[PDB]
């Protein structure tokens, strides 16, 4: 029938719009991943540019929300921006309203109530992307909070979003097995970043150059994504350890 | 079959269904044509009665004292967007003091017309459109069609066996842009266009509208005994 | 451009409403929750299944506060908890104590859920929530009470019940074991116990949730000097609580 | 099941909007129209085909002006290449008058894609119809986009898109490839112009008019103008040279 | 916000909704009205005869709109009641902004319109109601009698019934009602008036309700009692034969 | 301003009302009825503001009249009262409010009592044996106070309005050109043929 | 205060003949004690024979004049191409005085 | 667009039927029974509820009989959410008419004001009717004593003795065999629980499947009394239906 | 797929579904017929009683839109009712405006502008078009006497002669055989009267007919029934009296 088109409850109690919109958030064919430092918050994400007459700098998944909230998107760019643009408007009223900066916890509930408006509301679609923001919020630390298309958002320790996001999940998992904690027991930022892109080209099993990741770096009082040449030099030290 | 329900749906080919129906509209409508010298400007339309107990359907509507249109298709659908076109040429006068161009209003009459083909409820206009102007760029022969699509044209022609209209001005196109500064003879012409297209019937008093204009002569409209003259 | 006016939840020729059954379906498929009333408060408790052990189940509160005196418990669809929850805290405020200056009791608190419920049901371009919420609260007059919600916009008072998967089992195993002269105590350890028959995984305080709305609490309450302002009612119990009772068991 | 594709905004089981692939097919009928980024600018051309020699030449113009530093030319259904480019006309008197420095071409890239990305969020309203390729010169320099009718835009050192997009894309390609310094405006004007010229081909059904347009800091201060006259016929001289 | 277009016209020429209206007025109870030479009679059938139900407070089937006009109906109760509320309404404001109360034709042109308008309305469907409206003009003697359809239609009748089994008491009427000379006397009207129920009810007297309409607001309705009176003489006349 | 006076005598309640209306230096009708029959066992008389009263007053009665049609049913004088006077204290805080005065007798037939309730432009209501509005009252209440019995019959109210009215065209500066005098009584709402 | 309000002088006079009207005004345009020009003409031709003056304030004359010919042209385009009789211009005109009854052209208006 | 989507609630089968009213009654059908009986000193109301368990807290349990004013209580059959919508609206326009008269609200203009409201949502909106049947009780100074039923249908009639919801054929004939005019309040009492106790689904009938309600006249004032457990139990036990 | 395609949709041979089942339904309706002469215009109805007790008075199928100007309807003629109160709106409406009497073609296409007013969205319109086709017969100093046919689809025509209805289709053939341009007042309405007498599926008389006239000098006037009875019988013997012959060939 038509339970299939909107979003409406199947006679197995399922929203299928949704689901299919969970499926379109792999389209890209890009996998991220976050992590948490001692004191910093780290995002990795695969960069595919396989036009070359693309200009390389536009080519972006993670967008700088607030100067302490970063968002990395998966799914397609149209739906990845416009949740850009209304979590930056939405942080931005927050900030006007409460006189505080928008944590990231509120910023990704926000976002998953609006994603659930989409689920029970049938004039409106889910969008297709799930999206990661992290922060150093003053109260909690180093936060990571993933929200769906489903309208469901939750915390990690570390996080994997993707088409390999299990078999990433799961090399994440281990090392926290085997490290017994809940963070990356490092103080500069840049050896959680070189960890991170570590564990991505063991679980994901290829090798990156410069041009093939996308690195976003939060700390206690800004969020900032890396240049080509900084997550060149973090390969060439990832390249000199054993 | 399907995707030709609303005016809302794209089809697998990429192509809006109701837009070719208005169009089809146009084609089973009356014979109009149009074209232009350097100095003038003349539609020529063939007006249908219902029965010969009906009158011949008006066809030519005039927007402005330097700007009119003929139609071909639903009438309403021409009185709607003519009006409009009148309602621009006011607003041109009055607040600007200026001659609304003709360009600006084909660009006005396009996006009127695409914002029925993109929206839920409400269809895309049924009559094509021949806009005939003198602005202070010159003369100039606009063909608007309900997909949004304006063109300028030195002549042209819509409705039924428009194509035969068509293929004369094409030949006659050296010809009737050279015409200018006499009326009567780019007149001819465009009757000659409209015979061209002609089956089975003769151009009368009772069945020919004219319209004319350019420098130094508003646009006019000659019906009756006034196109006497020109068969 | 909202033209989803009509409504999407209609009667069938059977008498059926669709989106109500398949609402009540959903909520079948949902993790158990359960609650108990006693005599000097009531308890709700469900599993905090978790999709990795990445995620953080403590950030996650399946249980929350509606009023200092009200919580509440569901199973279902996760985010139609959340989005009713706001509500609840939302309209606990504007259509009570913004008016009488005192947090609503629970019944009339309950009603206003089932009033937006049943709208949900009924208004245009909407589906019913997929959720069934299990509320404990307390007031001065009515005392302890414990509601269910369904997605129909129902609600019915309970002495104790459960909803989800392992539901209609637990039940039983809450007729068998309920009786009129319970304290706040017996009523957690039978909600724990039907839990733990209720879960596949490990039990644990980390993987269970549980609320009880029972004495005041003035550590509790943030101020001190107003002797008629007491502390709440509701209370989530530590990981560290549910362990004890646990290894009491 | 299947009637995934008979209404806007409806994801199919694959995770698609099927309308929005329609719209895509329906700018892949239209006529080849090109953005060439250069050291100091941006060239737009594109292909307007003569369907009778009763059209007025120089005339039925395809680029669009926005603001007075930023071009835009569609390719595909003009009536809503025209829509965006009001919208898009809208967005930068509001951004100007608000914060007082004209729109930045990455702004209004992102307004177009935002708008055209709300058309792919409701079943009332039919995707866009065309695909555009626009920019100028902001205070950062040359900007080029590219804005589909699923909302997804992205910055070009050259796009092209149409009938003839193939062709033109694989020209601009080698153009990249023998010039990393990058272009000047009048041999991209030149360039522009053989690429039209080359992507004819994949539709020579009928003879074409070319319409070239640029935005350069040097060649035009910064503001978008239309190619006309002496550049126009040198660019024609050189593509035709090339072709025979 | 709810505009669906439910009133539309079929390939044939035919709105279905309006249609499927006048069907619902045929399963609605049958009412008849008459027209005397000084008086109009209303008769209206009740379904079966239950001992369980209230007579005094159910609603009758004859509504007075003022105290000179009366309407009945045959469909949807529900739908009926907001006619005669309309209705009620507009009469008081006919006698607030006209100082004269409104004419019988007035008032069925003022229902004809309204239910016209239920048939082109978005997200409304037409009535599942046809009306009677019976009564005199203010300062005028004479009966006047209209009815009234779903699809809007409105005409005057010097008799007519709508329901149930119709066409049998429009046959009856039409062979019985003489239009050169009409019921003189108001017993004639009533008793004209109840064989053309009796020919359809089959049951008994409870089934049948009549109220009659005389000129300067004289609008009465009859009890039981004379309802059997005037059964039982019509039905002497039966045996004779 | 107008006279308006209303006496409540045992099974009957009378109305008075000036029969002037004069606008400027004119008295344009010495033949005015200041009342609307609400309903046949209920009168109202009304003065205020020009025509705001008549507006006012023409708008209740089409009230009441089509609150009788649709329940078939008298509604009490003491509902019709709450009526006028929710009418008028949603009027007093709207844009242009009512300035308009009313005295409303009736005959409850439920209780057979007769029952006179004064109302202002406010919206304030009350129940008295005697009541009047303006001036009428600083001179009649004086009167009324001292010859007022509760078991008076219709005659002896009448007399006491008559007293009343040759105290008013005594005191008074401004000539209203006599009154009508209405009575309601079990069988309604009748017209003294001269006073 | 903001007077929206103002006098610019002037004199306009009409004379009716026996086959001929005179519509006449000076040329004169002023503002208090001071001359704002000496040929800003006051008396316009409408077409149809019309010709029409609004003495008084110049913005107020100015927009009324503005407006009757734009009303005698929609005339002309709704209702075939009738000449607007001088009794139907008159009516045209006390409606578009009356649509500011409560802001008044301050104008005196003859045709 | 959404016209695919719409169920058309509000539209006539072609033998002049509404479809959702119909299905709406069908679901009404399966509710538990209520029954009002109407005698010469009160009314009595008596409903079954269909949901039954032994840890549902009937002490504060109210789905069938609801107070609409202290003269006026009404008997479920359905939807207890819509009810509730229902029950809210009637006791906000008793209150207006008490407000603007100062009297008491009437019990067939209530009645009449809830139908009107149904029927309403039968003929406009595009929404579903409300799946619940009313059973008025109440008492005003005009008609005494009166009983009201009303439908989705938006129609509403009056009766002596009347039931809705379950098994309605069977409790109607059974109260019509029963039934006498000059009955007491008592005897209706028996006669509805003796009704229920022979046309219940369950088992047996007891005093926790029951709720009941008297308005009564025992000082010429009325009440209302909505009967709690143990006054159930007890009437139960002496009617001879349970045993103690 | 009627209720599932939108209202103002357009036939893949470029017209109006709703449009053309409206000029079916008007095929479906009553016979109206105008005939306009240098003396006046006629204008006459079959009135069509479906039972021999409706007073045939109440079917007033010719109303008077001005003392200039009337009209004749025919099909669905409640649908009518809005048309004919515009029409008498907007011609008294342009009297006040203008001091003057509207023109015949403008009243024509005042009322042709709300034929195409129907859709969905929105001020919001009609669900569907007129049902109804409308035959609008007067007089102007500008162009005489004047006869117009007016359509749900928005479009009028100017005829000389008009049939509209059921019985049209053979009532027109009549009619373009039957008019001239000499054609007198009473010539007319004895043309009207005999067409409309041979396309009546009923015997013609007073009583089912009506009869109606637009003169410059008297206006609009409708025939009482004793008139249009004396045309009728004088009909009846110009007819009885003719005398052609083909018995030789």
């Amino acid at each position: 029938g038509y339970d299939r088109h909107i979003t409406i409850f199947s006679p197995e109690g399922r929203l299928y719009q949704v689901e299919y919109a969970f499926k379109a958030t792999n389209q890209t064919n890009i996998n991220s991943l976050a992590v948490r430092g001692k004191d910093c918050t780290v995002v990795i994400s695969q960069k595919k540019v396989p036009d070359k007459l693309l200009d390389p700098t536009t080519v972006s998944y993670i967008f700088c929300i607030s100067r302490t909230i970063g968002m990395v998107v998966n799914g397609p760019i149209p739906d990845a921006r416009n949740a850009a643009l209304r979590a930056k408007a939405e942080a931005a009223e927050f900030r006007y309203k409460y006189g505080y900066d928008m944590p990231c916890d509120v910023l990704a509930k926000r976002m998953a109530n609006l994603s659930q408006i989409y689920t029970q509301r049938a004039y409106m679609r889910p969008l297709g992307v799930i999206l990661t923001f992290v922060s150093v919020d003053e109260e909690l630390g180093p936060s990571i909070y993933k929200t769906d298309p489903a309208g469901y958002y939750v915390g990690y320790k570390a996080t994997a979003t993707g088409p390999k996001q299990q078999e990433i999940t799961t090399n994440l998992e281990n090392h926290f097995k085997k490290s017994k904690i809940d963070h990356i027991n490092e103080e500069s930022w840049e050896k959680v970043v070189e960890f991170a892109i570590t564990h991505m080209i063991d679980a994901l099993g290829t090798e990156f150059s410069k041009n093939d990741l996308e690195v976003g770096v939060a700390t206690k009082d800004k969020f900032f994504t890396l240049s080509a040449e900084n997550i060149e030099e973090r390969l060439v030290a990832i390249a000199e350890q054993d | 079959n399907n995707y030709d329900g609303d005016t809302v749906t794209f089809s697998p080919t990429g192509r809006l269904f109701q837009v070719e129906y208005a169009l089809e509209a146009i084609k089973q409508g009356s014979v109009t044509v149009g074209l232009r010298s350097n100095t003038h400007a003349v539609l020529v339309a063939l007006k249908r009665n219902a029965d010969e107990l009906s009158s011949y359907q008006k066809k030519i509507i005039k927007c402005d004292e330097h700007m009119g249109l003929s139609l071909a298709g639903l009438a309403p659908d021409a009185r709607v967007l003519s009006n409009y076109l009148r309602q621009q040429c006011n607003y041109s006068s009055l607040v600007f003091n200026r001659k609304l161009a003709v360009e600006r209003a084909g660009h006005l009459l396009c996006d009127k017309a695409q914002k029925n083909t993109q929206s839920y409820g409400g269809r895309p206009y049924g009559v094509g459109l021949l806009i005939i102007g003198y602005d202070k760029s010159g003369a100039h022969l606009l063909e608007f069609q309900p997909s949004g699509n304006v063109t300028e044209l030195y002549g042209t022609a819509i409705g039924a066996r428009s194509q035969g209209a068509k293929t004369y001005l094409e030949r006659t196109l050296d010809t009737f842009i050279k015409i200018d500064g006499n009326p009567d003879e780019l007149i001819k012409a465009g009757v000659e266009a409209i015979s061209q297209s002609l089956r089975d019937e003769s151009l009368t008093v009772d069945n020919l509208s004219i319209a004319i204009v350019g420098k130094d002569t508003p646009f006019t409209i000659y019906d009756g005994e006034a196109v006497a003259k020109y068969i | 451009t909202d033209r989803y006016s009509f409504s999407l939840t209609t009667f069938s020729p059977s008498g059926k409403l669709g989106q109500i059954d398949y609402a009540l379906t959903a909520v079948k498929q949902g993790v158990t929750s359960l609650g108990i009333k006693a005599t000097n408060g009531v308890v709700i408790a469900t599993e905090k299944k978790s999709s990795s052990p990445l995620a953080m189940s403590e950030t996650l509160s399946k249980v929350s506060l509606l009023t200092p005196d009200i919580g509440a418990v569901y199973s279902g669809m996760g985010p139609d908890y959340r989005v009713l929850v706001d509500k609840s805290r939302k309209v606990a405020h504007t259509s009570y104590k913004r008016i009488y200056g005192e947090y609503p009791p629970t019944k009339l608190l309950v009603s206003e859920v089932a009033k937006i419920m049943q709208e949900a049901t009924q208004s245009g371009g909407v589906r019913p929530f997929g959720v069934s919420l299990l509320i404990a609260g307390h007031d001065e007059f009515n005392g302890f009470s414990l509601y269910q919600v369904d997605p129909s916009g129902s609600y019915f008072p309970w002495k104790a019940t459960a909803i989800g998967k392992g539901s209609v089992a637990a039940k039983t195993f809450l007729e068998k074991r309920w009786n009129d002269e319970l304290e706040l105590e017996d009523a957690i350890h039978i909600a724990l116990l039907t839990l733990k028959e209720s879960v596949e995984g490990e039990f644990n305080g980390d993987t269970i949730e549980l609320a009880i709305i029972g004495d005041e609490n003035p550590d509790l309450l943030g101020y001190t000097g107003i002797p008629t302002d007491k502390g709440p009612r509701f209370r989530k119990l530590t990981s560290q609580e549910i362990n004890d009772r646990l290894e009491a068991l | 099941g299947t009637g995934y594709d008979l209404s806007n905004s409806v994801f199919s089981p694959d995770g698609r909007n099927f309308q929005v692939e329609y719209a895509v097919k329906a700018v892949e009928n239209g006529t080849t129209s090109i953005g060439i980024k250069c050291n100091d600018g941006v060239v737009f051309a594109v292909e307007k085909l003569i369907t009778s020699k009763l059209l007025v030449p120089q005339k039925n113009v395809k680029i669009q002006v926005v603001d007075r530093h930023i071009g835009c030319v569609y390719s595909g259904l003009i009536p809503d290449g025209r829509h965006l480019v009001n919208r898009g006309r809208e967005e930068a008197a509001s951004f100007k008058k608000l914060y007082k420095t004209p729109i930045p071409i990455p702004a209004f890239a992102d307004r177009l894609g935002q708008y055209v990305q709300a058309h792919t969020l409701y079943n009332s309203v039919r995707p866009f119809g065309v695909s555009t390729i626009f920019g100028g010169v902001d205070k950062n320099g040359a900007h080029l986009y590219m804005l589909e009718p699923s909302g997804s835009y992205w910055g070009y050192k050259g796009a092209a898109t149409g009938k003839g997009r193939q062709s033109a894309k694989a020209e601009l390609e080698k153009l990249v490839d023998h010039h990393p310094e990058g272009l000047s405006a009048r041999e991209a004007v030149k360039q522009a112009a053989k690429i039209i010229y080359l992507a004819h081909e994949d539709n020579k059904e009928k003879d074409f008019e070319l319409e070239i347009s640029w935005c350069s800091l040097s060649e035009t201060n910064g503001l978008h103008k239309f190619v006309k006259g002496d550049l126009l016929q040198e660019a024609i001289d050189f593509a035709q040279k090339e072709i025979n | 916000g709810y505009d669906r277009a439910l009133s539309i016209f079929s390939p044939d020429g035919h709105i279905f909704q309006v249609e499927y209206a006048l069907e619902a007025v045929k399963r609605g109870t049958c009412a008849v009205g008459v027209k005397g030479k000084n008086c109009v009679v209303l008769g209206c059938e009740r379904r079966s005869t239950l001992k369980l139900q209230d007579t005094r407070i159910t609603p009758s089937k004859v509504s007075k709109i003022d105290s000179h006009v009366v309407l009945s109906f045959s469909g949807l109760n529900a739908d009926s009641r907001i006619l005669i509320e309309k209705a009620r309404v507009e009469a008081q404001s006919h006698r607030l902004t006209l100082e004269d109360p409104v004419t019988v034709e007035y008032l069925t042109r003022y229902v004809a319109g309204v239910q016209q308008r239920y048939t082109q309305s978005g997200g409304v469907r037409p009535f599942g109601v046809s009306t009677l409206i019976a009564g005199f003009d203010p300062r005028d003697d004479e009966p006047k009698l209209y009815q009234t359809e779903p699809s809007g239609i409105y005409s005057s009748w010097s008799a007519q019934t709508i329901g149930r089994n119709s066409k049998t008491v429009r046959e009856f009427l039409e062979k019985n009602y003489d239009r050169k000379e009409p019921p003189a006397t108001v017993e004639e009207c009533v008793k004209l008036t109840v064989r053309s129920l009796l020919e359809v009810v089959q049951t008994g007297a409870k089934n049948i309700e009549i109220t009659v309409v005389k000129p300067d607001s004289d609008i009465v309705a009859l009890s039981s009692e004379e309802i059997n009176q005037y059964v039982t003489q019509i039905e002497q006349e039966k045996q004779e034969q | 301003m107008d006279i308006i006076l209303g006496i409540r005598v045992q099974d009957s309640v009378i109305l008075a009302s000036s029969k002037a209306v004069t606008r400027g230096i004119s008295v344009l009708k010495d033949s005015d009825d200041k009342t609307r029959q609400l309903s046949p066992h209920t009168l109202m008389s009304f003065a205020g503001e020009a025509g705001d009263t008549v507006q006012f007053a023409e708008y209740i009665q089409a009230n009441i009249q089509l609150y009788s049609i649709r329940e078939d049913y008298e509604l009490s004088p003491q509902a019709v009262s709450s009526f006028v006077r929710q009418e008028l204290a949603k009027s007093i805080r709207s844009r242009r409010p009512y300035q308009v005065n009313v005295l409303i007798g009736g005959y409850d037939k439920k209780k057979n009592k007769p029952e006179l309730y004064q109302i202002d432009y406010l919206g304030t209501k009350v129940e008295l044996p005697y009541g009047a509005h303006g001036y009428s009252g600083f001179y009649t209440f004086s009167l009324l106070d001292h010859h007022y019995r509760p078991d008076m019959t219709t005659e002896e109210g009448l007399d006491l309005l008559k007293l009343c009215v040759q105290e008013l065209e005594k005191r008074m500066p401004m000539d209203f050109k006599g009154v009508i005098v209405k009575i309601v009584d079990k069988d309604g709402i009748r017209q003294v043929d001269d006073f | 205060q903001f007077n929206p309000y103002g006098d610019n002088g002037g004199t306009i006079l009409g004379i009716a003949g026996e086959d001929f009207a005179v519509l006449a005004g000076d040329t004169r345009n002023i503002t208090d004690y001071s001359i704002n020009s000496r040929y800003e003409p006051k008396v316009f031709d409408c077409g149809d024979n019309i010709v029409m003056s609004a003495n008084g304030f110049a913005a107020d004359g100015d927009a009324l004049v503005k407006r009757f010919k734009n009303s005698v042209k929609w005339y002309h385009f709704d209702h075939n191409d009738k000449k607007l009789s001088i009794n139907s211009a008159a009516r045209n005109i006390q409606h578009l005085l009356y649509g500011k009854r409560f802001f008044p052209y301050y104008v005196h208006t003859i045709i | 667009g959404s016209r695919r989507y719409d169920s058309r609630t509000t539209i006539f089968s072609p033998e002049g039927r509404l479809y959702q009213v119909e299905y709406a009654l069908e679901s009404i059908s399966h509710a538990g029974t209520a029954i009002g009986i109407m005698a010469s000193d009160g009314i009595v109301l008596a409903a079954e509820r269909k949901v039954t368990s032994t840890l549902l807290e009937q002490d504060t349990s109210t789905e069938k009989l609801y107070k609409l004013n202290d003269k006026i209580a009404v008997a479920v059959a359905g939807l207890t959410a819509d009810a509730e919508i229902l029950i809210n609206t009637a006791r906000i326009h008793a209150q207006n008419y008490l407000k603007t008269y100062n009297e008491d609200i009437p019990v067939e203009i209530l009645v009449r004001r809830l139908s009107d409201i149904k029927q309403g949502y039968t003929q406009h909106g595009g929404l579903r009717p409300f799946g619940v049947s009313f059973i008025y009780a109440g008492y005003d100074d005009r008609y005494g004593y009166q009983l009201y039923t009303s439908n989705p249908s938006g129609n509403y009639t009056g009766w002596k003795a009347i039931s809705v919801g379950a098994n309605t054929s069977a409790a109607q004939t059974l109260l019509q065999m029963d039934y006498k005019d000059d009955m007491k309040v008592d005897d209706a009492i028996e006669l509805a629980l003796k009704t229920l106790s022979k046309t219940t689904d369950s088992s047996a009938l007891t005093y926790d499947r029951l709720e009941f309600a008297t308005i009564r006249k025992g000082d010429g004032e009325v009440y209302q009394k909505i009967f709690k457990p143990q006054e159930i139990k007890d009437i139960l036990v002496k009617t001879g239906i349970t045993k103690k | 797929s009627e209720y599932d395609r939108g209202v103002s949709t357009f036939s893949p041979e470029g017209r109006l579904f709703q449009v053309e089942y409206s000029l079916e339904a008007i095929k479906l309706g009553s016979t109206a017929i105008g005939i306009a002469t240098k003396e006046g215009v006629v204008l006459g109805v079959e009135k069509r009683a479906t039972s021999p007790l409706l007073e045939s008075d109440s079917i007033e199928k010719i109303v008077e839109i001005d003392r200039h100007i009337g009209c004749a309807m025919s099909g669905l003629t409640a649908d009518a009712r809005s048309m004919i109160e515009h029409a008498r709106t907007a011609a008294v409406t342009h009297n006040l405006y203008y001091d003057e009497d509207i023109n015949v073609e403008s009243l024509t296409q005042s009322v042709c502008d709300l034929a195409l007013r129907f859709g969905e969205g929105a001020e919001r319109l009609m669900s569907r078009p007129f049902g109804v086709a409308l035959l609008i017969a007067g007089h102007d100093a500008d162009d005489g006497y004047q006869l117009f046919h007016a359509e749900p689809s928005g479009t009028f025509y100017r005829y000389n002669a008009k049939a509209i209805g059921s019985g049209s289709e053979g009532a027109q053939a009549e009619l373009l055989n039957e008019w001239h341009s000499s054609l007198t007042l009473k010539e007319a309405e004895l043309l009207v009267l005999k067409i409309l007498k041979q396309v009546m599926e009923e015997k013609l008389d007073e009583n089912n007919a009506q009869l109606s006239c637009i003169t410059k000098q008297d206006g609009f006037k409708i025939y009482d029934n004793e008139k249009t009875a004396e045309l009728i019988k004088e009909l009846k013997e110009k007819e009885a009296a003719e005398s052609p012959e083909e018995a030789d060939v």
